[PDB]
């Protein structure tokens, strides 16, 4: 490698300008780099993870630093319900004085941006009641970033260079990560919540100078060693507690009273403490499972070779799977992104319903921004999980070493899987679109009594199976005589019932036929994204149209116009079209969320329950109506604080349309156009003196696909962020 | 009275929907003479609406707070007219379509060029088969037991 | 001075770090050994 | 540049090269078929990757096969 | 007179009246972009002076402070900044296109077929001298445009 | 020979064949005055080392930019002038 | 060692009023693929660079842009006009590489004297998976 890509001499030996793009895009595809090994692969991955941790700690330190320096956090602590958060100040020298005047919020002497990230609520719930606290945290996270950087530097040096036999130690790694990185980590978080966050909620500030003296509980560790743990749940902040002062506070540190804090409409800090403690016990116990240097424990290899069902249904079972996962980094990455995306969606689905931060339920833009954020993140992470499974099936899947096992016996009936997922998506799309269209028509014919309104009896049954008496099923928690209600009758169910039955909060919302129909739209989206991704992953090795697809790799443009045509045949293109369907699905999810919640917050749940059953309600009563205060962010006569969100709205529209250029138009019209341009530049006087060094070419097909999707997704995300933030901030209900 | 839904025969908002649609159609009725074709058609649509609302009342449909009939699919015996009886009515016709189509494709499978029979549909053959899907729930069951429903790989 | 750090770091970063970075990276592109 | 390969399932019909617009291919004698000839790909440096060769290969899947690889000025088909 | 370039029909250009004519070719041949034998420093000086005035034009009257009293001064300041950036990009161009000491990549031939000397502008030191001339000439033209807007404001248009 | 009747492939003179021509690159001597040329030579030879020129350009330009933006007041850019206006209370109180 | 190259001389070129699809700077620093053919009469043919040219009676010579241009031209010549053609590659240093038949015979007639390369003696499904050649320069198809 001679030119800029030092990691691929095939792109360095490219006189065109494709090598710049492909040296950007393959920079982090180490197992495709030239003249490397498995040692160097894992070591570069390890140093890269160090860099990622450094960036994460640096970005958190930037958040803390800007909230401390340019924020109003000390003012937000006093009157949080009526003082606006501040992400960071703004020095944009293009600003006009109306814009300097409009962006001055939260009691600031200059322009500012309102923190729609909820970091204020989460820092205030865990202590951190001064700017100096955030400054110390930011400086410590900067130290941690430098620590990660030096660690990743030295672990690249030959003296500290772990071998592949160390990375593949999938039992010591699992034991350590489970026990320490989850159990001890959540245990330390409890040791913060018990020593700092609860005392900071109960009044007194417990800081590094005085945290050894302050007893978290008036009887310190006697109750714990003597087994009398119930002494830690004696005075559980009996319903009159003001978060941040001793009025109506107590002395408990670990409780299971459940439900919400009445002031904050959030979860109790004692519940979080006991929670992280209990799951710490579970993870510290589970991290002593796998065999290590001490003679006891399990070998995952024999756990998999033992889970082969007699009967040959699964065939060879999980035999040879430890070796095909531990050697395959893409399999580890795919499983990891699967779990991560599911738990990210879980974070969203449980932070909207069970907010664990003070005064985040009552503020309404952060609760939407976070949900939308984590759900789009989960959709991307899930698409990536499947894409890396496809990359595994091409690159690291050895069909001989896992013959007739659960994963080759999987690839056998790929046609069955693809066909039945196709059936599910076809069925759902047909039917639910038909019902939305029937209702659109029945409203268009002035006959809303003829609409197909299916009450979601099953979700309403689960709701009534948790204590919601809004339907009258009276089963397993709404029935007082049920043994499930009798078991936890004295533990959590009073708080949980006065929470779930309270129709102001956002857990277990009262759902109706529109919720049914949009849940089926969601199922269509999930099944279809899954179809696209699974089909790409299983046809990654080959199909009837291109059986030697494993030899062309994961990302290749096509196979030519022969055999009828092979546009978008690669598993990369399955990922591609799945990102489209994923954005669509998460858009449905977040549209449903934002409309249900903005109608709840405004008070008119009837708006959703009547208008969500026909698509013109979404186009009128959600998009057209809630975009009223946004697009008026800057009129011909003046502007307001929502000018930035309107500009971002239109910016996202613009790139979302620009992506259609790279998607609709493909390579050949642009190559010819660039040939004309090159002629003109080489025959235009006073510019003949200037000659390019990289011969200009139109973007490669796979590249331009990626670029179109980048513009498309950036526009999707920025547009909906603008709209969501501006609609929920233009009113705050 | 299930799922918190009042029946439509004893709902207030349902009758309000009725009254509102009738007043809407009557506001468009005071512009023509009461014996001409437009007024007669409007009165026919009015009776259509009134009988529609009364029929949705008398069938025991459940009208929610919005005052529109919410169909119950869970399997309640009172609400099998919502999904399960028309669901069987569907699946009987849908399997008719599939079974006559399948027996047609199997009928032309032993042809020299079968594809021309998918373009130029052999109407005598199909018409002799078009009623053979009346008995699909039993013929298909036997073809599944005999092994003739699902093909073998070879 | 803390209010004057915007007057020093933003023109520093968003103009010089592109100068340094894009220049050094163009040199790294146009290199030969 | 591109890596063109001819597999033994060939029938020596001479459509790959007669379709190939850049003289990449050439028929050589062989003993594996009734026609006693098979295609070879010496001039892969001149291979643009247009896959006209394998859009004219009449076999089960293919015998000629073009693998996209290091793209140079002549495989990218540049007059500049 | 649209016959091809040098009568060569398979070269991608033509000797139309716009390209190859006694007036327009002369004009394109006696200006500092195409004065090959002369050293590139004077060429760059001329180029930078001209473009410094051309840039100070649409910064005083067209800009964020055009209507204020800081129109001319701050506009000339922005023009000098754009000139510094243009010398910057010219500099990275000279560094990236040719390294240190290679011969000139310019054509050593001409339309008449004379094996002329290559344009030393395209060399490293030559392009560096050209960039230095461009920067010097451009800052000088910016300040001279500011001077003419200062002392001779009345003949020029204000609007 | 390139000058024959419709011959454009002189294999010896590949420059005339491939089109290597200074289409307007006059080899005419310096039309400038010698004294001003020497003046510019002596006053721009500092900008002869492209690497030192680049370092000087980047560092001095960033320094001048920071100096302008730090010493400039709010009269020349409103972002420094500040609000000079009371802050509006947002919706729902301020939240 | 049976067919020598032809070493195209200073032949005349076709009558053509000049186009813009001709030789750009690629010829001035890289090859430009001269083609030579021999006409029975002064007839008119479409040029691959766009436009109509009038080939001369006898030998002709065209330096167009690249290999595909001259080979497309030569295929149109051989099919439409039934004429022998041969084209070259002219690097800027001076060398002239002979390329189209490379045996005096077009690359359809399997004439012995040409060694088979790009030749995998197997069916196309019997190539190894990438994992079998992971961390090796051989991708999937060179064993
Ligand atoms: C107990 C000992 C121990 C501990 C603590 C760690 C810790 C870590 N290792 Mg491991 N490692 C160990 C032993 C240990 N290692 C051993 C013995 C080996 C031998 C093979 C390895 C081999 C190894 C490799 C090969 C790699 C690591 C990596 C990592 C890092 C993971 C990335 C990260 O920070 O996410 C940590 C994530 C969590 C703590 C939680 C995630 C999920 C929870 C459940 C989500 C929900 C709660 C959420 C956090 C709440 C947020 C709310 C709010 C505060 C925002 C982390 C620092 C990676 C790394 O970065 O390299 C340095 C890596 O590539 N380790
Ligand atoms: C890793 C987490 C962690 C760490 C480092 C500490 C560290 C400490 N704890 Mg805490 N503590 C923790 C978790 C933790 N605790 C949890 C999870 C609970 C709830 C079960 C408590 C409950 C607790 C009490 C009740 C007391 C301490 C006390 C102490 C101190 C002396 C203990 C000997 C020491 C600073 C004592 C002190 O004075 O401080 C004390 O009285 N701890
Ligand atoms: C833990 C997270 C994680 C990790 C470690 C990786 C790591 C990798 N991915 Mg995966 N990926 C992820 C998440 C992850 N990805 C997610 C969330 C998605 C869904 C969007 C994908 C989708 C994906 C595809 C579709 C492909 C990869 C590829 C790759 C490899 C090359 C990436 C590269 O250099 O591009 C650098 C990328 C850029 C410089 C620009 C990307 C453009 C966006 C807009 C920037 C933000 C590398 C092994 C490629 C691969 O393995 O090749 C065979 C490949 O084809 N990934
Ligand atoms: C509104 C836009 C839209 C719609 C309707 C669809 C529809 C579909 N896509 Mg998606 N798709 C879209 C945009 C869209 N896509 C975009 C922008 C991309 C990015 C390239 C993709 C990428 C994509 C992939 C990659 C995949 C799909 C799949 C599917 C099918 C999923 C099965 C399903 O729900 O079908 C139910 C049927 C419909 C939704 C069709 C609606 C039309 C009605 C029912 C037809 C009847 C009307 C009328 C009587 C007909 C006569 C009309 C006229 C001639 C008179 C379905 C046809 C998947 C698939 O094929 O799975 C089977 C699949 O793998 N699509
Ligand atoms: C003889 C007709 C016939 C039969 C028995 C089947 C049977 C099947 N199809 Mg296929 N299919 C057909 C026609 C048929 N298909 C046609 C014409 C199309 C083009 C629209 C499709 C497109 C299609 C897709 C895209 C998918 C299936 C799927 C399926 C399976 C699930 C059933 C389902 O969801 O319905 C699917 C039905 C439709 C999508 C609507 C089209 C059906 C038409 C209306 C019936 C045509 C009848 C024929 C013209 C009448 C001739 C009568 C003769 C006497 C002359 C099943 C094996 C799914 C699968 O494999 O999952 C297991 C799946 O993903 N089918
Ligand atoms: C990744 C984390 C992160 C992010 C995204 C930001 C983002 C921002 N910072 Mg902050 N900053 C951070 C970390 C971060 N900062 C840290 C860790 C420090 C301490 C070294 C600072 C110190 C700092 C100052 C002193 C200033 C900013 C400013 C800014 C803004 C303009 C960019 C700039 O000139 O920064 C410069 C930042 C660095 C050189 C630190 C990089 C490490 C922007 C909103 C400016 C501002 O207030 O604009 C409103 C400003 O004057 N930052
Ligand atoms: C804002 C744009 C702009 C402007 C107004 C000028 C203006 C000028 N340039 Mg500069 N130049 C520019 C951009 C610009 N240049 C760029 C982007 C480059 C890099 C290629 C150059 C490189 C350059 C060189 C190397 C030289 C000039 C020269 C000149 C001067 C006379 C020659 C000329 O432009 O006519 C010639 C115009 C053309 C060749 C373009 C012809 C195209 C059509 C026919 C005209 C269409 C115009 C119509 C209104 C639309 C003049 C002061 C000369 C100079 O400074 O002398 C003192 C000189 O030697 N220019
Ligand atoms: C947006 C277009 C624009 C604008 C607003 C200006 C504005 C101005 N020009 Mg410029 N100018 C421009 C384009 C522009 N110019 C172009 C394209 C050319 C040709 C390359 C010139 C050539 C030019 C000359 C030659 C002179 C001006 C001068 C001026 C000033 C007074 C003109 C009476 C004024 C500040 C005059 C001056 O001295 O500026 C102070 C002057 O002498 N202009
Ligand atoms: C391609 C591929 C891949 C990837 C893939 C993916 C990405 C997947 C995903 C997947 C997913 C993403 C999944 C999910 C799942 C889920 C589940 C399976 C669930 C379950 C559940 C349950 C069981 C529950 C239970 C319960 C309840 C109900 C509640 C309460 C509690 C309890 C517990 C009782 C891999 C790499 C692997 C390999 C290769 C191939
Ligand atoms: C009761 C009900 C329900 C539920 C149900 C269920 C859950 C079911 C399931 C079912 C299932 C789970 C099924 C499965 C199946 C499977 C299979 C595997 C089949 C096969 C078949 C076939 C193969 C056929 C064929 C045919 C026919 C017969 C028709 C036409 C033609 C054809 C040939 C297509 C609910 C509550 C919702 C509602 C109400 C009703
Ligand atoms: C418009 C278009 C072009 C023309 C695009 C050109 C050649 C490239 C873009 C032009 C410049 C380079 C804009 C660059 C914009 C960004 C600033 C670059 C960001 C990259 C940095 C982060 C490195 C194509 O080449 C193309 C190719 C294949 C399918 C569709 C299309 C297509 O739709």
């Amino acid at each position: 490698a001679l030119r800029f890509p030092r990691f691929s001499q095939g792109l360095a030996q490219d006189p065109t300008t494709r090598r710049i793009w492909f040296g950007i895009a393959t920079a982090h595809d180490f197992e495709s780099h030239d003249d490397i090994t498995e040692e160097r692969l894992y070591q570069n991955i390890f140093a890269s993870h160090f860099g990622q941790l450094a960036i994460i700690f640096l970005w958190t330190s930037g958040n803390l630093f800007h909230v401390a320096w340019q924020g109003n956090f000390e003012t937000w602590v006093q009157d949080p319900l009526h003082v606006r958060p501040i992400a960071h100040a703004i020095w944009d020298p293009h600003f006009g004085q109306p814009a300097v005047e409009a962006f001055t919020r939260g009691g600031a002497l200059g322009p500012v941006n309102i923190a729609y990230s909820g970091v204020y609520q989460w820092w205030y719930t865990i202590g951190l009641r001064t700017n100096e606290d955030l400054y110390t945290g930011a400086l410590f996270l900067l130290f941690l970033s430098a620590l990660s950087l030096i660690g990743g530097w030295l672990h690249l040096q030959p003296k500290w260079k772990p071998r592949v036999s160390w990375f593949k130690n999938a039992e010591s790694r699992l034991n350590h990560h489970l026990s320490g990185l989850f159990g001890v980590s959540s245990l330390a978080w409890t040791g913060h919540l018990v020593h700092v966050a609860i005392p900071a909620s109960r009044g007194e500030y417990v800081r590094w100078n005085n945290f050894l003296n302050v007893l978290p509980h008036p009887q310190g560790l006697g109750p714990l060693f003597t087994g009398q743990w119930n002494l830690y749940a004696q005075n559980p902040d009996s319903s009159s507690h003001l978060f941040g002062t001793s009025q109506g506070s107590g002395t408990a540190i670990l409780t299971l009273l459940g439900g919400f804090h009445p002031q904050t409409q959030s979860l109790w800090l004692t519940d979080m403490a006991h929670h992280h403690l209990a799951i710490a016990i579970l993870f510290l116990i589970a991290g002593h499972m796998y065999r290590t240097n001490f003679g006891i424990g399990h070998s995952i290899k024999d756990l998999l070779e033992a889970h082969i069902p007699p009967g040959g249904r699964l065939g060879r079972g999980h035999k040879g799977l430890y070796d095909t996962i531990n050697n395959s980094i893409h399999f580890q990455l795919g499983l990891a992104l699967a779990s991560l995306g599911v738990i990210t969606s879980l974070v969203a689905q449980h932070m909207y319903s069970l907010p664990a931060y003070a005064f985040i339920a009552q503020d309404f833009t952060t609760q939407a921004a976070l949900y939308t954020h984590h759900q789009y993140i989960a959709g991307f992470i899930m698409t990536g999980a499947f894409a890396h499974g496809a990359i595994f099936f091409i690159r690291d899947y050895n069909p001989e070493q896992n013959e007739d096992n659960v994963l080759a016996r999987m690839l056998d009936h790929k046609e069955a899987i693809i066909s039945h997922l196709s059936w599910a998506s076809l069925f759902l799309g047909f039917h639910t679109l038909g019902l939305y269209v029937h209702n659109d028509v029945m409203l268009a014919f002035g006959t809303p009594e003829k609409q197909i309104l299916i009450e979601p009896i099953f979700a309403q049954w689960i709701q009534s199976a948790h204590g919601k008496t809004s339907y009258g099923f009276d089963v397993l928690l709404s029935s007082t005589s049920g043994p499930a209600f009798n078991a936890g009758r004295s533990i959590w169910l009073p708080g949980w019932l006065n929470a779930i039955n309270e129709n102001s909060n956002s857990l277990f919302l009262t759902i109706g036929p529109g919720d049914f129909l949009v849940h089926h739209a969601i199922a269509l989206g999930l099944h279809t994204t899954t179809l696209i991704l699974v089909k790409g992953a299983l046809d990654a090795r080959g199909s009837k149209l291109m059986p030697d697809k494993k030899d062309f790799g994961y990302s290749f443009p096509c196979d030519g116009p022969g055999r009828g045509g092979t546009c978008d045949i690669s598993a990369w293109d399955a990922f591609y079209l799945a990102v489209f369907w994923m954005l669509n699905t998460i858009g449905w999810v977040t549209f449903y969320w934002h409309w249900k919640h903005i109608t709840l917050w405004q008070g008119n749940v009837s708006q959703f329950n009547e208008s969500s059953t026909y698509l013109m309600g979404w186009l009128r009563d959600y998009l057209w109506l809630n975009s009223s205060q946004l697009i008026n962010g800057y009129n011909p006569f003046g502007m307001n604080s929502l000018s930035v969100w309107a500009w971002m709205f239109l910016f996202g529209h613009l790139v979302w349309a620009t992506g259609f250029m790279f998607l609709i138009s493909w390579r050949g019209y642009w190559q010819e156009l660039i040939e004309t341009l090159a002629w003109a530049h080489e025959r235009t006087p006073l510019a003949n003196l200037i000659r390019w060094k990289d011969k200009p070419v139109a973007l490669s097909i796979v590249q331009a696909r990626l670029v179109g999707l980048a513009h498309f997704s950036v526009g999707y995300i920025f547009t909906y962020a603008a709209f969501l933030i501006a609609s929920t901030s233009g009113k705050f209900g | 009275d299930i799922s918190g839904l009042t029946p439509c025969k004893d709902s207030k908002q349902f009758a309000k929907r009725e009254k509102q649609q009738i007043k809407k159609l009557e506001s468009s009725l005071k512009l023509y003479a009461p014996e001409s074709a437009p007024a007669l058609a409007l009165n026919a649509q009015i009776e259509k609406t009134k009988r529609r609302f009364d029929n949705y009342g008398k069938y025991g449909l459940l009208c929610g707070s919005d005052g529109l009939p919410h169909l119950i699919v869970n399997g309640d015996q009172r609400h099998w007219g919502e999904f399960i009886t028309p669901g069987i009515l569907f699946l009987y016709i849908a399997g008719w379509i599939g079974w006559v189509g399948r027996s047609y494709l199997i009928a032309i499978s032993g042809e020299k060029k079968p594809a021309m029979k998918e373009i130029i549909i052999d109407v005598p053959l199909a018409s002799r088969i078009i009623f053979r899907g009346f008995i699909w729930p039993v013929a298909a069951y036997r073809e599944f037991l005999n092994g003739d429903l699902i093909a073998k790989d070879v | 001075t803390f209010n004057n750090l915007p007057s020093i770091f933003v023109p520093l970063v968003g103009l010089v770090f592109p100068a340094i970075a894009m220049a050094s990276l163009f040199l790294h592109i146009q290199k030969n050994k | 540049s591109h890596s063109v390969k001819i597999y033994d399932t060939c029938i020596g019909c001479t459509q790959c090269v007669r379709a190939c617009p850049t003289d990449v291919l050439e028929m050589i004698p062989w003993d594996g078929c009734k026609a006693k000839q098979i295609a070879s790909a010496p001039r892969t440096e001149d291979c643009v990757g247009c896959k006209r060769c394998e859009s004219a290969c009449p076999t089960d899947f293919l015998s000629v096969r073009v693998y996209l690889w290091h793209e140079t000025t002549r495989s990218m088909g540049l007059a500049y | 007179v649209v016959q091809p370039i040098n009568g060569d029909p398979f070269i991608g250009s033509l000797e139309t009246p716009v390209t190859s004519s006694p007036l327009i070719a002369w004009y394109l041949s006696n200006l500092p972009g195409y004065r090959t034998a002369v050293n590139p420093l004077l060429r760059g000086v001329e180029v930078g002076l001209a473009h410094g005035f051309f840039l100070v034009g649409p910064f005083v009257k067209a800009g964020p402070l055009r209507n204020t009293a800081y129109a001319g001064s701050a506009g000339s300041l922005a023009a000098a900044g754009l000139v510094v950036i243009l010398s910057m990009c010219l500099t990275i161009y000279g560094i990236s296109s040719f390294k240190e000491g290679e011969p000139s990549i310019a054509p050593s031939l001409t339309l008449t077929g004379r094996k002329k000397q290559p344009d030393q502008l395209q060399t490293a030191d030559g392009w560096a001298k050209f960039t230095g001339g461009f920067f010097f000439g451009g800052i000088s033209g910016v300040t001279w445009a500011y001077f003419l807007l200062y002392v001779l404001d009345l003949p020029y248009f204000v609007k | 020979k390139y000058g024959d009747k419709s011959v454009y492939f002189d294999l010896e003179d590949l420059g005339n064949t491939t089109g290597q021509w200074d289409v307007y690159g006059s080899d005419a001597p310096s039309p400038y005055n010698p004294l001003q040329s020497k003046f510019f030579e002596t006053f721009a030879a500092p900008f002869t080392k492209r690497g030192l020129l680049l370092k000087f350009l980047i560092l001095g330009g960033g320094s001048l930019l920071t100096y302008v933006s730090a010493n400039s007041t709010g009269d020349v850019l409103p972002i420094k002038r500040g609000p000079q206006e009371p802050p509006k209370l947002g919706p729902r109180g301020k939240l | 060692g049976f067919t020598p190259p032809q070493l195209d001389p200073n032949t005349p070129s076709p009558i053509f009023a000049g186009s813009t699809g001709g030789l750009l700077r690629k010829a001035q620093v890289e090859e430009f693929y001269v083609i030579t053919w021999n006409s029975p009469k002064e007839q008119i043919f479409e040029m691959p660079t766009g436009g109509a040219a009038i080939m001369r009676e006898g030998p002709n010579l065209l330096k167009l842009a690249r290999k595909e241009q001259c080979l497309a031209l030569g295929t149109r010549l051989r099919s439409k006009y039934k004429i022998t053609y041969q084209f070259y590659r002219v690097f800027p240093n001076g060398e002239v590489q002979y390329l189209h038949p490379k045996d005096g015979v077009y690359p359809e007639k399997a004439n012995p004297g040409r060694e088979g390369v790009g030749l995998n003696m197997r069916s196309i499904g019997k190539n190894v998976s990438p994992i079998e050649v992971k961390f090796t320069g051989k991708q999937s198809y060179d064993l």
